[PDB]
């Protein structure tokens, strides 16, 4: 083609059947790949169209693109997407008849080989029964690209790690003409530098990483401790999130998150009470009951689901003008996924954390309860330390004064967000530091 | 990309000391070491000294107890005390910005090293 751009969106309408990219990032990391000139790391969410980015990229090219993936259901899951769009892609591995483990062998070892994308466990890609059909493709150069998929899971730190992982640096190496695209959807600085360093990505490394911050979500923090009337502050925040169009009176809707269910059938019932209308959420509730409060909480009929963290994974409600937790989360990540669920639509929504030190010093007992059951079970880890230092991040959160959306960044790796007065903090810095130095004297 | 400006060189008599100065500018989220190499014309280029983001030091014999690096992660800009300087430590005092990670808000970014141009040290 004359653009290469151009070749790019006609295979992304010809074979996979998109107008447009996603995101520009999406795109960006797409074209990086394409220009093949630099080692590539994509961390964007689950459903943020992370396999494009390699997969497109994969069918421009002259040759094969071999991708490591950790376990054999994920590969299964885009071998069977991939062949509805008729590429011609091939995965090796010993959930196969050994007849067709023979038949593919043959096709990788034909001078022009009819597989274009080869899907391979970590596993394979060190075992020494392959190691011949590998050196053979190194040898013709016909390896256009190496994809790590589930990058992470090299990491220690990483909540997933595999010593097969370790391996793929050595091969990267080996493949000096391929450009190595590393994808994970979670990674925090420490693991990226892992990815980096483990994997033996050629500088300067291409980095596209879909950053946390939303300019739509107001952050702040209030101590419960403070605060004479807990039940009565929170009824006024959840009032004031559903007051945003004060004509039509409530409009929207929001959630409280709790740790316990004992704690979600009580607040849901003291915010009742003091006007906000408010049902539980809970695995402890019948399968029919969670449905009812689910549908009445989408259907707007009770504007406030009261919920664990068992709440929120498979729903689309676009107005939520809201997200408090009651309790601060078992970690930075969890905070982040469960406030986030407020303002998909755009709109502005508020995202509160109600801290105590009471709350504080019991999550931190139960995650040092859950580590030593662990480090009891299956031995000591570097990822229990990864642990802790998350809810740490969110207990600095909470304590130090600081643009928020600043430290959900610090946390994840991203740049410096532009926080236009969108937290408490840089709304009124000394607000914030009066309320800590008041926290200082409670103790 | 990244520019390491480095400052603070001189001509100093024996048993004198300097401060060397290098600032990386750009949009930098963190460097994995910053590393002093020193380069006397002719000779192989020199290890001097270390720092890691952790703070974490490691000095070359030679310097060891005279040279102390340190750092301002806030203007990530790092420091090299040199103190009882020799004529032996004249050379171009350099500095590599290794594992740098720079972002934009739009979240594109590079993983690279950087260099220094240098700054002249002479001990007469
Ligand atoms: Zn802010």
């Amino acid at each position: 083609s004359m653009d290469p751009e151009r070749r790019v969106r006609s295979t992304l309408k010809k074979v996979f059947g998109f107008d447009s990219f996603k995101t520009p990032l999406q795109e960006s990391a797409t074209m990086a790949v394409v220009k093949g000139n630099k080692d590539v790391f994509v961390c964007m969410p689950t459903g943020a169209g992370k396999s494009l980015c390699y997969q497109l990229p994969a069918l421009l090219a002259k040759g094969i693109t071999i991708v490591v993936s950790p376990l054999i259901a994920l590969i299964q899951d885009q071998v069977d997407h991939l062949l509805t769009l008729k590429v011609r892609v091939s995965s090796l591995n010993s959930k196969l008849s050994a007849q067709e483990r023979k038949e593919l062998l043959a096709d990788l070892e034909r001078e022009k080989p009819q597989t274009k994308i080869l899907y391979i466990t970590p596993e394979m890609a060190a075992s020494s029964s392959f190691q011949p059909t590998l050196n053979s493709l190194v040898s013709r150069h016909l390896l256009s690209y190496l994809v790590v998929d589930e990058a992470h899971c090299v990491s220690q730190w990483g909540h997933d790690f595999r010593p097969d992982y370790l391996r793929l640096g050595a091969l990267r190496s080996r493949l000096g003409h391929a450009p190595c695209v590393a994808l994970t959807a979670t990674a925090t600085p420490q693991v990226q530098e892992d990815v980096f360093a483990a994997l033996h990505l050629k500088k300067p490394v291409a980095i596209f990483k879909t950053p946390c911050f939303r300019a739509n979500l107001f952050y702040d923090v209030q101590f419960k401790e403070l605060i004479s009337d807990p039940y009565g502050n929170l009824k006024d925040f959840c009032l004031k999130a559903l007051g945003q169009e004060a004509d039509k009176g409530l409009s929207g809707c929001g959630i409280v998150y709790c740790r316990t269910r004992e704690a979600c059938e009580q607040l849901a019932i003291e915010l009742s009470c003091r006007g906000v209308n408010a049902k539980a959420y809970h695995a402890g509730l019948k399968a029919s009951e969670r449905t009812l409060v689910q549908n009445d909480w989408m259907e707007e009929k009770v504007p406030v689901i009261v919920a664990t963290i068992s709440f929120g994974m498979g729903v689309d409600k676009a107005n939520v003008r809201f997200v408090a937790h009651w309790n601060i989360a078992k970690s930075m990540a969890g905070y982040y996924q469960e406030s986030g669920r407020a303002g998909r639509d755009g709109k502005p929504s508020w995202c509160r954390l109600y801290y105590s030190r009471n709350d504080r010093d019991q999550v931190s007992f139960l995650i040092r309860k859950e580590v030593a059951k662990l480090q009891e079970k299956r031995g000591n880890k570097a990822s229990d330390k990864a642990t802790i230092m998350a809810f740490d991040a969110l207990v600095t959160f909470c304590e130090e004064l600081g643009c928020r959306h600043a430290a959900i960044a610090k946390y994840f790796g991203d740049a410096l967000p532009a926080c236009a007065k969108g937290c408490d903090h840089c709304q009124n810095p000394t607000a914030v530091r009066r309320r800590l130095e008041a926290l200082e004297r409670s103790s | 990309q990244v520019q390491l400006v480095e400052n603070g060189g001189g001509n100093v008599q024996a048993g004198g000391s300097l401060r060397l100065s290098c600032a990386a500018s750009g949009s930098i989220f963190s460097i994995n070491r910053m590393t002093w190499y020193r380069q006397a014309p002719g000779k192989e280029r020199e290890w001097v000294a270390a720092i890691t983001s952790g703070g974490s030091t490691n000095y070359a014999y030679s310097v060891k107890g005279r040279f102390t690096i340190s750092r301002d992660n806030a203007k990530n800009t790092v420091y090299l005390q040199m103190n009882s300087l020799k004529p032996e430590d004249t050379a171009v005092y350099y500095c590599e910005a290794y594992g740098t990670y720079t972002l934009a808000p739009t979240g594109e970014g590079e993983y690279d090293d950087y260099w220094g141009q240098g700054t002249q040290v002479t001990v007469s």
